[PDB]
């Protein structure tokens, strides 16, 4: 009230979601339909089946308002595909910039970063107990980092993978490295 | 002379008779199967086909560089600019020399005594930037990263086309 | 350049939450947080009447385009309407879950954004006192925010350097004022077009950013602004003055055209958080907080 020129002021975050709210078989990827209509079913139903909400178990999360089948495809993993060795020059930039790091691979030759270029997919917290992992696919030669799932993860569930470093997971089957 | 086959990038346009050395996007650097230990070994890079807007890195280069390294990443990789002879190396800013012209007949020599170096960017002999100095012993790679895709030739004839002016440099028809 | 002290409108009991003048140009008033928002004059400093019917404090008063209605930004986390011609318990409105800071008007006269420090701009009706919308707007609390020449948008001044010119109709982000730097944006206002940017961030230098292009294009020097949230204005009155409250006992104003030390005014015991300019005439409000208590009336 205009005399205590209190702290709690600035936030070092880019994107800002945190509101007062934050309201956290058919289907081709659930079919033997081929590769290509999973692929083609993933980016038109990844933008409409989960959402980016803030999430309890790690800053902004993934929390989904739909029943997701077993062993589905859930979300697809793309950013700046970046060569192996613009890695370590974006990890030394965004340490000295503050915004996290993002970077899962699909091999040992180019690195997906996710920090300009991204999806929803950055926020994807880690359960040691998760309900989803991941494999690579290949279409029309180009790999794509698939979150496949795992079992029937209701409504509600924040989404959470397996990336293989004390975690947020809540699990008991927790590893505290992630090297 | 065999160039590499599993110690280069796969994905570049490294010719079927295995001569000619044509590069790609993204600063992945094919490095061939001779990497030059002591004594004098000197080959020569003929550029000959090369659009502009192409900064093409040439120099020396060690093992602990990596395949998809760019020509001055680090300290064991040097660096040479068309636009405006910039070099990088360590990381260091330095708008230091003088580029290239196109069908210059390019190839670089680093001095390995069996330590006293003579790194100057060798283009036909004409100087373009006393680059460094003062190099570790051990095994240096040919070095060879570009932006686009320009046809150049890579000479380990012994009859060179413009060597540094009285380099007794070993004749490559030794090398393979 | 010749601004001249004239009177003293004494007779606050607390720090003065605000001084702005009426769009009549004719009632210098004030409030405080003592639940006496004191109706006061302009050109000499003489009483009308002094609002009180609250619960807790009043954090700020914001002026109609009649010079009559006041909704008060009351401590007591209400929304309480009051009047100057009156002086009713016309609405009180509650809702807000942290304490509301600062309310604005549009020159429509028909909205209450309500800038409160719940990091949710929620906006109320005039007539009824209906919570409009919520905007998401920050993990911040709001300090200060502003309509264009119509209330089309709404400027924010968050608190991680984030400026974000929201929509009023629709509702949504059309542009986030970018800074490396995430300084504690204090008092953000459209310029009287509608199309110019004063960033008040706090680094002892304001900032006028254009909103077409986006770019900076003069500073200030040499003012004390660091801690609070000291309210800066413009004057096309005499020059191209810039009023601003002071820190160290002065009443900050300076020229666009000069960047720099030209004219100071001085007189007060403690800081001046509330400014304003008279739309015609050169009348300047000044004063500042609890040891002062005092508003002082300049006059060129
Ligand atoms: N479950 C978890 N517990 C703790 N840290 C996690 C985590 N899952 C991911 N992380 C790490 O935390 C970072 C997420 S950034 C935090 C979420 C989002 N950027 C936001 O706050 O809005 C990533 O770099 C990741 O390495
Ligand atoms: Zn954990």
């Amino acid at each position: 009230a205009r005399a205590e020129v209190h702290l709690r002021k600035s936030a070092f975050d880019m994107f800002n979601f945190l509101a007062s709210k934050h309201r956290q078989a058919r289907r081709a990827t659930s079919m033997d339909l081929p590769m290509p209509m999973r692929f083609r079913h993933l980016k038109k139903t990844s933008k409409e089946a989960v959402g980016v909400y803030r999430s309890p178990i790690h800053g902004r999360g993934l929390f989904c308002k739909r029943n997701i089948d077993a062993g589905e495809m859930v979300i697809e993993y793309a950013g700046n595909v970046i060569r192996s060795i613009q890695t370590d020059k974006r990890e030394k930039y965004y340490d000295s910039k503050g915004i996290g790091c993002y970077m899962f691979r699909i091999d040992d030759s180019e690195v997906v970063d996710a920090t300009m270029h991204g999806n929803a997919a950055r926020f994807i917290n880690h359960s040691c107990e998760p309900n989803c992992y991941s494999r690579v696919i290949n279409i029309d030669g180009q790999k794509h980092i698939v979150i496949f799932a795992m079992r029937k993860i209701y409504r509600g569930e924040e989404l959470t993978y397996d990336y293989k470093l004390p975690c947020n997971c809540g699990a008991k089957k927790c590893r505290k490295f992630l090297n | 002379v065999l160039l590499a086959l599993h110690d280069r990038a796969p994905q570049l346009k490294i010719s079927d008779d295995r001569l000619t050395v044509v590069g790609e996007k993204g600063y992945s650097m094919v490095r061939a199967s001779h990497g030059v230990r002591k004594g004098a070994w000197y080959f020569e890079i003929t550029v000959d086909e090369m659009p502009p807007d192409t900064a093409a890195r040439l120099g020396w280069s060690q093992p602990l560089g990596n395949l998809q390294a760019p020509l001055g990443y680090d300290k064991f990789s040097y660096s040479w600019r068309s636009k405006k002879g910039t070099k990088f190396h360590q990381s260091i800013g330095k708008h230091y020399s003088s580029g290239y012209g196109q069908g210059d007949v390019l190839g670089f020599y680093i001095n390995l005594p069996e330590p006293h170096s003579e790194i100057i960017f060798y283009k036909n002999g004409v100087n373009q930037g006393v680059a460094y100095k003062d190099i570790f012993e051990g095994v240096y790679f040919p070095a060879i990263s570009l932006y686009k895709s320009c046809t150049v030739s890579i000479n380990f004839g012994p009859c060179f086309k413009y060597p540094p002016k009285d380099l007794t440099y070993r004749p490559m028809s030794d090398m393979g | 350049p010749n601004y001249a002290l004239k009177f003293t409108l004494a007779g606050h009991t607390k720090a003065v939450s605000s001084v702005k003048f009426s769009p009549n140009g004719e009632w210098l008033a004030s409030s405080s947080a003592d639940k006496l928002i004191k109706i006061w004059g302009a050109y000499d400093g003489k009483f009308e009447k002094t609002i009180s019917g609250h619960k807790l404090g009043i954090s700020d008063v914001a002026w109609s385009s009649d010079s009559n209605l006041l909704v008060s930004a009351s401590d007591d986390k209400t929304l309480k309407i009051w009047d100057v011609s009156s002086g009713k318990c016309l609405k009180t409105l509650k809702g807000h879950s942290n304490y509301v800071f600062c309310c604005n008007f549009n020159p429509q006269s028909n909205l209450i954004v309500s800038g409160s420090f719940d990091e949710s701009v929620r906006i109320w009706d005039v007539k009824t006192g209906k919570c409009l919308k919520t905007l998401p707007a920050h993990s911040d609390p709001v300090s200060a925010v502003h309509f264009n020449r119509d209330g089309s948008l709404i400027v924010s001044s968050s608190y991680d350097g984030l400026c974000r010119i929201w929509d009023t109709a629709s509702g949504q982000c059309l542009k986030t004022l970018i800074d490396d730097d995430n300084p504690p944006v204090s008092f953000v206002k459209f310029s009287p077009n509608g199309k110019y940017i004063l960033a008040a961030t706090l680094d002892n230098t304001l900032k006028l950013w254009d909103y077409s292009k986006g770019k900076c294009l003069k500073t200030y020097t040499g003012h004390k602004n660091e801690k609070y949230c000291i309210f800066a204005n413009f004057s096309v009155t005499g020059g191209k003055w810039i009023v601003s409250g002071s820190e160290d006992n002065l009443v900050y104003i300076w020229n666009l055209q000069t960047k720099e030390i030209v004219q100071k005014l001085q007189g007060h015991t403690d800081v001046v958080i509330s400014t304003a300019c008279h739309p015609t005439e050169n009348i300047i409000a000044s004063a500042a907080l609890e040891n002062d208590k005092t508003i002082k009336l300049w006059k060129s």
